[PDB]
RNA sequence: ACCUUACGAGAAAUCAAAGUCUUUGGGUUCUGGGGGGAGUAUGGUCGCAAGGCUGAAACUUAAAGGAAUUGACGGAAGGG
RNA sequence: CAGGGCCCAUUCGGGUCUUGUAAUUGGAAUGAGUACAAUGUAAAUACCUUAACGAGGAACAAUUGGAGGGCAAGUCUGGUG
């Protein structure tokens, strides 16, 4: 009789059941646990500002010959510690120390990108002139 | 506060973007009806679901019955009045057979392309957009502007322009100033 | 300021073998001939397999 | 791991191409005229054919 | 020239049997080429896709080209064809082939009201090979064919102006699906219905009308 | 329990049930939702103990897996 | 400047009847903008209307992302290695 009750008046199994087993999933999971609030560096938020610790070298995994050029990062509003990949070609040459920088994560929906072993953040704006700005020479920087 | 003004979205992309018929089906649209974006043929292919959709609900509901008639006599009598649909073809299943160059035959640009006081579509449309254009005695300058078949007798030039006369316009006007500056 | 080195040497190798009737300085004498290139199209990149096989020739 | 590197090779390829500018071109038309080259270029000229029409072709 | 060798190759070139309906209606074994193309002069083909199929070797992997195939009238018509060759043309010619061997008919229907000329088909109907499965609903007027691009084409060759379609598993499998949709096309005419229920005289056959214009 | 078909089913191996399942509803109970981390931590609860039963997450990863095919190999068996 | 049968039944001659390129030239048309005025408004601003001015290629110059696949669009040319 194909597992679950047919029954006219066993709405109360199907409900209860369909609760048990929706807990299996991971958005569903994670969205009633709320790990993003709790566990995650962001704290939920899109976007978040920090202050860059040093410049890292990180390199990619296999197989690609690559150094990465991302940064350490202390965000502002939790204090907590986080590794930002600089994006595109020279653009680590503005990103150099205790800036601001914004934050997003790369489209992964938190997880690592790509051949970069463990960063889950990219830089976007430096000193509130943003990278794209800076690489196509449309803005520049103030001094500090 | 007060009440909300209502207001809603006229057009829909469609979900897969590059695909390459559907594409050139688009440009053809575009060139023989002369519009700028694709954005106009979304509209008319929203409008036209809008109106399959409430005809394919009058049709699960069976004939003789109040709503089925007072709502496809009405959906049938706006189309036909709008020139998009008919005078023998009234059934509403015919309804459902119409495509959007049924809708694209109506607009005020290739009417005045069809009556012939354009020589173009993309006359027409700036003939229409610079004002020398009225369909009754108003002036019309919107492209999109679905004739009603009635009105079709009484697109005309506008009174307050040149090609409906009793001024030229500012070129004109110039070069006669330098043609009588020459002469004196 | 290379890539304008590497043009003009370009158009002088252009006027030494205009006068010289052909292939290389010294022509047959030369012992040296001129190359020429392949033209692949796209068929070799990434070496593989070629699903778009040609019906007929000209 | 290898969290360290040459830093200093950053920007190498970028610093090294070298500056060609641009030439200039007349300007496109906007909007509604260029959707009609587009038309004119895509179905009624269709000058260029290979028994199958190509919008870019590189030189045969 | 052709010199066919089947009695009814023999009977299509005399000219006795001047439709396929004949054809479908006896249930006659098509094994000649020749006859679909001289019954149905008007029908237009399309190679789905090239796949390289390998088989490991000694030394290396000894690889060919399989073509999928899809031929058909725009009224009632369909054929399928799929052919692994050493080279894409013969790939392709002989799927061109197999295709047109393959035809079989469509029933069009209405989904209400008898009005027009048929636009959609009869019943649900559904087909399965592999894992993937297709269903087939009829649909209202301009409503198009709402299907994946290859079953799509697969039903605007076959003639169908407009259905609702639903797949089950692994649908990117493309040669499945294609073979599961031609099953679903193909039951339409399986389906028996109260229009069909009324009974006939059962036809007698060709074969035996024009016995004499076989071999011998 | 076995043998043969394949009406049928299945991804196949195979199956008289693993059929009567997109033409999808005879009744009912239990379990699963990509691979790790992990049957791990932690809290209960049973046990003299050894342990049993319940049982996560952070983080990490683009496959892990199933059944078949063709090769290659085997301190496997035969033949020429 | 790159094209069809035909009037021709006058072999590679005008090419009507069109389709698009042009370091080839012409006038027409109009708002964006500016501004008397009136309207607007509690008073204004703006819209609607309207004298006067306001165009045409370095002018009144549309971007944003892309061009291996998914997924429209390179049988390119330099650079790096
Ligand atoms: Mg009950
Ligand atoms: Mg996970
Ligand atoms: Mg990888
Ligand atoms: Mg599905
Ligand atoms: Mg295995
Ligand atoms: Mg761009
Ligand atoms: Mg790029
Ligand atoms: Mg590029
Ligand atoms: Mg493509």
């Amino acid at each position: 009789g194909k597992g679950k009750p047919r029954g006219l008046n066993s709405a109360r199994k199907l409900r209860v059941h369909r609760r048990n087993n929706r807990w299996a999933e991971n958005n569903y999971k994670k969205r009633l646990l709320g790990t993003a609030f709790k566990s995650s560096p962001f704290g939920g938020s899109s976007h978040a500002k920090g202050i860059v610790l040093e410049k890292l070298g990180i390199e990619s995994k296999q197989p690609n010959s690559a150094i990465r050029k991302c940064v350490r990062v202390q965000l502002i509003k939790n204090g907590k510690k986080v590794t930002a990949f600089v994006p595109n070609d020279g653009c680590l040459n503005f990103v150099d120390e205790n800036d601001e920088v914004l934050l997003a994560g790369f489209g992964r929906k938190g997880k690592a990108k790509g051949d970069i072993p463990g960063v889950r953040f990219k830089v976007v704006k430096v000193s509130g002139v943003s990278l794209l700005a800076l690489w196509k020479e449309k803005k520049e920087k103030p001094r500090s | 506060p007060r009440a909300p003004r209502t207001y809603s979205k006229t057009y829909s992309t469609p979900k897969r973007p590059y695909e390459s018929s559907r594409l050139d089906a688009e440009l053809k649209l575009a060139g023989e009806f002369g519009l700028k974006n694709k954005k106009e043929i979304y509209r008319i292919s929203f409008q036209l679901s809008k109106i399959r959709r409430a005809a394919r609900d009058l049709l699960t509901r069976d004939e003789k019955d109040p709503k089925r008639l007072f709502e496809g006599n009405a959906l049938i009598r706006r189309l036909v009045r709008v020139g998009v649909l008919s005078e023998d073809k009234k059934k509403l299943d015919y309804v459902l057979a119409l495509k959007v160059e049924d809708f694209l035959e109506r607009r005020l640009q290739t009417q005045v392309y069809k009556l012939g006081l354009a020589k173009s579509v993309h006359h027409a449309r700036v003939l229409i957009t610079q004002r020398h254009i009225a369909v009754g005695k108003q002036i019309v300058n919107i492209p999109s502007f679905m004739v009603r078949l009635d009105s079709e007798k009484h697109i005309d030039f506008a009174p307050t322009s040149p090609f409906g006369g009793a001024r030229p316009g500012r070129v004109a006007r110039r070069n006669a100033a330098r043609k009588a500056e020459a002469s004196g | 300021l290379n890539v304008l080195i590497k043009d003009k040497e370009r158009e002088e190798r252009q006027a030494r073998l205009a006068r010289v009737r052909g292939g290389t300085a010294t022509g047959g004498a030369g012992k040296k001939k001129v190359k020429g290139k392949t033209n692949l199209g796209g068929a070799f990149k990434k070496d593989q397999d070629f699903d778009l096989d040609g019906p007929d020739d000209f | 791991a290898k969290v360290h590197g040459s830093l200093a090779r950053a920007g190498k390829v970028k610093s090294q191409t070298p500056k060609v500018e641009k030439t200039e071109k007349p300007k496109k038309p906007k909007g509604r005229a260029y959707k009609r080259l587009l038309y004119t270029r895509r179905f009624v000229n269709v000058t260029l054919v290979n028994g199958k029409r190509r919008m870019n072709p590189g030189p045969s | 020239g052709w010199v066919p060798v089947t009695k009814l190759g023999r009977l299509v070139k005399a000219g006795k049997i001047t439709t396929i309906e004949e054809i479908f209606l006896h249930s006659l074994p098509v094994k000649e080429f020749q006859i679909i193309d001289t019954l149905l002069p008007g029908l237009q083909d399309e190679v789905m896709n090239i796949k390289p199929v390998q088989k490991q070797t000694r030394a290396g992997q000894r690889t060919r080209f399989k073509a999928v195939v899809v031929v058909g009238d725009s009224n009632g018509h369909v054929g399928l064809g799929i052919k692994t060759a050493k080279e894409v043309a013969g790939a392709i010619r002989a799927g061109i082939i197999i295709a047109k061997l393959s035809v079989i008919p469509i029933r069009r229907g209405y989904w209400g009201t008898n009005l027009g000329q048929p636009h959609s088909l009869a019943t649900k109907t559904t087909g399965k090979c592999g894992s993937v499965t297709v269903r087939l609903i009829p649909a209202p007027r301009g409503s198009g064919i709402v299907a994946s691009p290859a079953v799509k084409k697969l039903l605007q060759l076959a003639g169908v102006e407009d259905v609702y379609t639903q797949s089950n598993g692994k649908t990117r499998t493309l040669e499945n699906t294609l073979k599961a949709a031609f099953v679903a096309i193909g039951n339409t005419y399986g389906f028996l219905t109260p229009n069909l229920w009324a009974e006939q005289p059962l036809p007698v056959s060709p074969l035996d009308i024009y016995s004499d214009e076989a071999s011998a």
